[PDB]
């Protein structure tokens, strides 16, 4: 639908994200083409955020809610659930399907 | 009121009117009387005290938005949210 999630390794498959918990991830942000427009992996500092804050795209806050703590998995998220027709200018085209790929390191 | 608190605030706000609302020019809006409050220079020991932790970060983040006002380079402006970002979560008690 608006989000697949394909597992690239697999995580514990029992320790999913709760309400209040901080995600730490590295992700691979690219477009469908597969051009990259960003990496936690170039900084070598991972990405933390809280689900349910709408602090991230629709895409990330239900397809990181699927994955368990070791999960490597490819996001593949539709336009409605990422930056829509604006998308934005200069980063993201208007329509675009991005894929991101995601390892949920740990939970905090 | 607390330069951490205004700042707190301030960055939530701009960050809002850029990425949800695809508003630079509101962004601005938002961060030049912060920038301009630093530039004033500190009062309390307090204000003090944030000028010495984070000016240097904050002056950065405002250089690279200079930098995106002369170039148009949306590179030049996500290299300043990267900092803003940075202090956000130092300042952010
Ligand atoms: C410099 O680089 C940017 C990130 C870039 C922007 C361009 C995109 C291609 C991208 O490269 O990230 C990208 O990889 C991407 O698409 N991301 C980032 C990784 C998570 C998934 C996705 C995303 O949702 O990004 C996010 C997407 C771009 C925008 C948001 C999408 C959800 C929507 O509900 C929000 O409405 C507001 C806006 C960016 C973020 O993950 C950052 C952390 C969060 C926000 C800005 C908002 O949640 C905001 O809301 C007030 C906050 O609470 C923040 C923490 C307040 C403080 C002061 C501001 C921090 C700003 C950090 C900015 C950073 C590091
Ligand atoms: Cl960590
Ligand atoms: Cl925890
Ligand atoms: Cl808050
Ligand atoms: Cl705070
Ligand atoms: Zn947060
Ligand atoms: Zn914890
Ligand atoms: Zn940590
Ligand atoms: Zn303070
Ligand atoms: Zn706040
Ligand atoms: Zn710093
Ligand atoms: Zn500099
Ligand atoms: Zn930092």
């Amino acid at each position: 639908m608006g989000v697949q999630v394909e597992t690239i390794s697999p995580g514990d498959g029992r320790t999913f994200p709760k309400r209040g918990q901080t995600c730490v991830v590295h992700y691979t942000g690219m477009l469908e083409d597969g051009k990259k427009f960003d990496s936690s992996r170039d900084r070598n500092k991972p990405f933390k955020f809280m689900l349910g804050k709408q602090e991230v795209i629709r895409g990330w806050e239900e397809g990181v809610a699927q994955m368990s703590v070791g999960q490597r998995a490819k996001l593949t998220i539709s336009p409605d659930y990422a930056y829509g027709a604006t998308g934005h200018p200069g980063i993201i085209p208007p329509h675009a399907t991005l894929v991101f790929d995601v390892e949920l390191l740990k939970l905090e | 009121i607390l330069w951490h608190e205004m700042w707190h605030e301030g960055l939530e706000e701009a960050s809002r009117l850029y990425f949800g609302e695809r508003n630079v020019k509101g962004m601005f809006e938002v961060l030049e009387p912060l920038h301009a409050m630093m530039e004033r220079g500190p009062q309390t020991l307090k204000e003090t005290s944030f000028n010495q932790a984070y000016g240097r970060d904050l002056m950065e983040a405002q250089e690279w938005c200079r930098k995106y006002m002369k170039s148009g380079n949306v590179k030049d402006l996500l290299q300043a949210w990267d900092l803003y970002y940075h202090v956000f979560r130092r300042i952010s008690k």
